[PDB]
RNA sequence: GCGAAACAGUACCGUGAGGGAAAGGUGAAAAGAACCCAGAGAUGGGAGUGAAAUAGAUUCUGAAACCAUAUGCCUACAACGUGUCAGAGCACAUUAAUGUGUGAUGGCGUGCGUUUUGAAGUAUGAGCCGGCGAGUUAUGAUAGCAAGCGUUAGUUAACCA
RNA sequence: UUCUCGCAGUCAGACAGUGGGGGAUAAGCUUCAUUGUCAAGAGGGGAAGAGCCCAGAUCAUUAAAUAAGGUCCCCAAAAUA
RNA sequence: UUGUGGUAGACGAGCGUUGUAUUGGAGUUGAAGUCAAAGCGUGAGCAUUGGUGGAUCCAAUACAAGUGAGAAUGCCGGCA
């Protein structure tokens, strides 16, 4: 099946309303400092309290 | 002499383009389909041209009759009543005397009521 | 042509079965290799046939209008060999003369050497024989120089 | 203060310093034209048309209305017909009533 | 105040590209790298590269206080694209578009730049009136 | 050219008003709410701002039907299902929702259009005396 | 325009005979961007040369279809060949013109070519844009119109200068 | 609308009324004669309709009188007996 | 005064493109091209201003045509 009739510009759109993206939650380390998504290790391996993995 | 079309079918495609503006999508894009809705267009303007000389006669009839129902007089007798006592006046202005100076609409319809014919 | 034009005589695509239209060579008119219809031929004519006592009425009344007028002065052998084949002293003659815009054509019936040897760098004027001379070089002229032998041949001419 | 004027065919209600748009007079800007046809003028109207009943008026301009393009076009038969119309008027401006 | 850089032939489609690019128009500075650095997106790690180009080139070569810059317009342009011929069955042939686009970012520090790029535009449109009314002058002399 | 004639610029004078339906005809009593409803018996009449007063109906209950109308003529409404097709009679009509059978005859003598929506949004229809609709302070007229 | 303005009968297709493309333009002069900043780099932003760098090697001019951004207007109870005639409100100010942009709402309204007695067509042809694309030439005949020459008229063909 | 000369296109028609043939006093059937329309003709009536009725569109006007048809509402326009 | 619906078709009058021949004129103080705008025509069509552009072009009268694109399951290129 294939349509009889060519979609015009708006109806793509129209859509493609839906496709939107969303920002990801991000948090701030408690010992550097720098931006990490929520609920993940940081870029020094420490998370929370605890030295998880060696500085990057 | 190899004659090379330019600027003829540009400026005479981009006339049409320019009446079919404010259209919707590809209607005001395309030269095909913008030529087609400038011809129908013409078409209807054509058309609505008569039917306007119509209908605003209608809205005349219509509102001097609900003007004439508010006094106990129906329109059918107001128009035989202006022929016999020969007064010509549109139902235009006639409207209008009733929308916009009712006291000297009522002095007209006061005259063809009872007055002698001619 | 569509003939002339190097191409396959083949066809392209089968007739039928195809998606595509049905066509016949890759040299035809309406295709970009190109084979032009009718087109311009090196066979043309472009002559035209005009009357002999015609082409003498039109000459007679050129020479009509154009004689009997201004710029349409009388020339003798004297200044068609002072000229000494130096065009500056003919550049002072035609600025004498105030024909230096003028168009001048002079009609000569012996063919002066050191009159052609001047006006031969002068783009706007020239000099003609009686044989030579035609409607449109006559009209062309805006003024013009004649020769009085000239003359008697012109009459003799037209009988 | 008011009048019902018949200019051209059509039938105009005109006040005081009012101007309105009729058809081409052929006559100059700047002139002071006397419409004749009146029908009603204050309370007392006449029944044909009020006599001696004058309408002072002067002449403002006489331009031309919008273009109007007419594209007669039959379907499918081979016939489009176009044609543009630029309608003449003039404008004028109510000075006086005569008596 | 425009500071602005550019990217040509970016291998990202700008489909694909526009997408992101919607996810960082009108942010602030700091807020801006944040977000595009932990966006699991292939068009996020080209996009950074290409705002921190911009940032530096606007407190570098413009001089700008860098602390009012936010992201004015990020968008995706279409580029050229490439051709080439996929083999499919039964001997046909179909035609891959490998898309590329044209990315450009802009960063001001005024709060209301519409309004100067409206004001350029009416001067342009007001510089046209103005010589058709001198040309009606000359007219009107002769 | 002419003098344009003057049209009301979304204006509203519209009012509330009160009706007894104690013993009128169903078709009688439609033809006069739709023309007061529209506003068609108004002096200025402009058809596009909805120049038509509000309309309330008392004694839905206690119109009448003429003739054997109410053993013999049938109301139809279908559902988008197979066989949800509901009749009922005059006279189950006339007495367990008589509103709906007066709101569905008002709405049926109104051109189709986008503002006859609105138009028989202002048709406030009640089965007995009693209104929650007079804090509006309606006028009184009989026989409309 | 020769298929071929460039290294074209080349690339490429076919066992073979054979078939057979596309692609030109910086600037007067490379003076072809040293140097700084971001970047891994290409590159970009400045600087510099230049009359011009929005002439930067992607190199004369840069159209439409197409894709994005934005000032202003409208749009989430609404039956729509998408327009037309009326028509509020909103926002501006012009080839000064009963001005322009949008259009809450009302009335009316089933495309363009083709071929048919008859097509909105459940007949047909076109996805859109741009370029190209179909009554000619040679030699004769007839008729209309016009000119030259005329009542022992009128006119040359080949060829020669 | 006769005569002479130049240039054509047309040779698939359709329906309605009237008189018939074929068919079964069936066909939106087929074949004729005649009056009209459509073809190549918009507008108004018929709810919507090529052929039925009223008629023949040069353009503009928000002017007036009418034809067929109609006057509770949709939808312009009525009352008496 | 009588008129002006219209397909096949007949007849008449014009517009536009390129070039040539005669006249005149404009152009690095900015030509053609090209975009935009709230202009002029009965129609093909024609101007004015501004941006971009960097070297040719315009008016009149004649002449000669590869002279007018919306359709051919048309060709080529680009893009949906
Ligand atoms: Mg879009
Ligand atoms: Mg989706
Ligand atoms: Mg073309
Ligand atoms: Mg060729
Ligand atoms: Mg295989
Ligand atoms: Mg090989
Ligand atoms: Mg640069
Ligand atoms: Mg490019
Ligand atoms: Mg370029
Ligand atoms: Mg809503
Ligand atoms: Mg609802
Ligand atoms: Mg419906
Ligand atoms: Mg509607
Ligand atoms: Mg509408
Ligand atoms: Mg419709
Ligand atoms: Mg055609
Ligand atoms: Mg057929
Ligand atoms: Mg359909
Ligand atoms: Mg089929
Ligand atoms: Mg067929
Ligand atoms: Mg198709
Ligand atoms: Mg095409
Ligand atoms: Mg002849
Ligand atoms: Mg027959
Ligand atoms: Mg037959
Ligand atoms: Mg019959
Ligand atoms: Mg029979
Ligand atoms: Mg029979
Ligand atoms: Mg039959
Ligand atoms: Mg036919
Ligand atoms: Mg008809
Ligand atoms: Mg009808
Ligand atoms: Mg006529
Ligand atoms: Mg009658
Ligand atoms: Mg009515
Ligand atoms: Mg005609
Ligand atoms: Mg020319
Ligand atoms: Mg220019
Ligand atoms: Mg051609
Ligand atoms: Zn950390």
């Amino acid at each position: 099946a294939v349509q009889q009739r060519r979609s015009s510009k708006h109806r793509r759109d129209k859509r493609r309303s839906h496709d939107a993206l969303t920002a990801q939650a991000l948090s701030v380390c408690q010992k550097c400092g720098k931006k990490k998504l929520f609920h993940r290790v940081c870029s020094c391996g420490m998370y929370g309290d605890l030295r998880v993995k060696k500085a990057y | 002499m190899r004659i090379k079309g330019g600027k003829q079918t540009r400026v005479r495609r981009k006339k049409w383009l320019k009446q079919a503006s404010g259209s919707f999508g590809t209607r005001h894009a395309s030269y095909k389909v913008a030529k087609q809705t400038v011809i129908q267009a013409a078409k209807y303007a054509y058309r609505d041209r008569r039917n306007k000389k119509r209908d605003f006669r209608s809205l005349w009839i219509l509102r001097l009759n609900a003007a004439l129902r508010e006094q106990g007089m129906t329109y059918s007798v107001f128009i035989n009543l202006l022929k016999k006592h020969n007064i010509e006046i549109n139902r235009k202005v006639l409207s209008e005397l009733a929308i916009k100076e009712p006291s000297k609409f009522n002095l007209i319809v006061q005259k063809v009521k009872s007055e002698q014919p001619k | 042509t569509k003939g002339e034009v190097r191409g396959g005589g083949k066809k392209p695509y089968k007739q039928k079965h195809t998606g595509k239209a049905r066509q016949g060579s890759t040299r035809n008119p309406h295709f970009v290799g190109g084979g032009i219809v009718f087109g311009p031929k090196p066979n043309r004519n472009y002559s035209l046939k005009l009357n002999k006592k015609a082409h003498t009425a039109a000459l007679h009344t050129v020479w009509s209008e154009k004689l009997a007028s201004d710029n349409t002065h009388l020339v003798d052998q004297n200044l068609f060999n002072k000229t000494e084949g130096k065009t500056k002293v003919m550049m002072q003659f035609l600025k004498s003369a105030k024909l230096l815009d003028k168009n001048v054509l002079f009609v000569v019936n012996t063919l002066n050497t050191n009159l052609e040897q001047s006006t031969s760098n002068i783009k706007n004027v020239q000099v003609k024989h009686l044989d030579k001379v035609s409607v449109r070089d006559l009209m062309l002229a805006n003024a013009l120089l004649v020769e009085k032998e000239v003359l008697k041949a012109l009459e003799g001419k037209f009988k | 203060m008011h009048a019902i004027v018949v200019c051209g065919s059509k039938q105009y209600l005109v006040h005081e310093n009012d101007t309105f748009f009729v058809e081409k007079l052929e006559a100059p800007v700047g002139k002071e034209i006397q419409l004749d046809k009146v029908l009603m003028l204050d309370e007392k109207i006449g029944a044909p048309y009020l006599e001696k009943a004058r309408v002072v008026c002067v002449v403002e301009k006489h331009g031309l209305q919008r273009k109007v393009n007419v594209i007669k076009h039959i379907s499918q038969k081979h016939h489009l017909k176009k044609y543009g119309h630029r309608q003449p008027y003039t404008k004028l401006k109510v000075v006086r009533f005569v008596h | 105040m425009i500071a602005f850089a550019k990217q040509f032939r970016v291998r990202i489609s700008p489909q694909k590209a526009r997408l992101v690019c919607q996810l960082i128009v009108g942010k602030k500075t700091a807020d801006a790298q944040n977000i595009l650095s932990n966006t699991p997106k292939k068009a996020a790690t080209l996009i950074a590269k290409l705002l921190n180009s911009a940032i530096a080139n606007a407190t570098n070569n413009h001089g700008m206080n860098g602390d009012a810059l936010y992201v004015f317009e990020c968008v995706a342009n279409q580029g050229p694209s490439m051709k080439r011929t996929i083999p499919r069955a039964k001997g046909s042939s179909n035609m891959i578009t490998k898309r590329s686009s044209n990315l450009v970012v802009k960063l001001s520090d005024n709060p209301n730049e519409r309004q100067e790029l409206i004001k350029q535009q009416k001067a342009l449109v007001k510089k046209r009136v103005e010589g058709q009314q001198k040309a009606k002058m000359a007219r009107q002399k002769a | 050219k002419t003098s344009m004639l003057t049209k009301e610029q979304a204006n509203k004078r519209r009012q509330w008003y009160i009706v007894d339906a104690a013993g009128l005809v169903l078709g009688k009593l439609a033809v006069k709410a739709a023309d007061l409803i529209r506003g068609k018996n108004k002096v200025d009449f402009t058809p596009n701002q909805d120049c038509g007063d509000y309309l309330i109906i008392i004694n839905s209950d206690q119109v009448v039907l003429t003739g054997n109308k109410k053993e013999n003529e049938f109301w139809y409404h279908h559902s988008q299902y197979i066989g949800g097709i509901k009749k009922v009679s005059g006279r189950d009509m006339l007495k367990k929702q008589s509103d709906k059978l007066v709101y569905n005859a008002v709405k049926g003598m109104l051109p189709d259009n986008r503002l006859s929506r609105r138009w028989i949004t202002k048709v406030h229809v009640f089965k007995g005396d009693k209104h929650n609709m007079e804090a509006q302070k309606p006028t009184t007229l009989n026989w409309s």
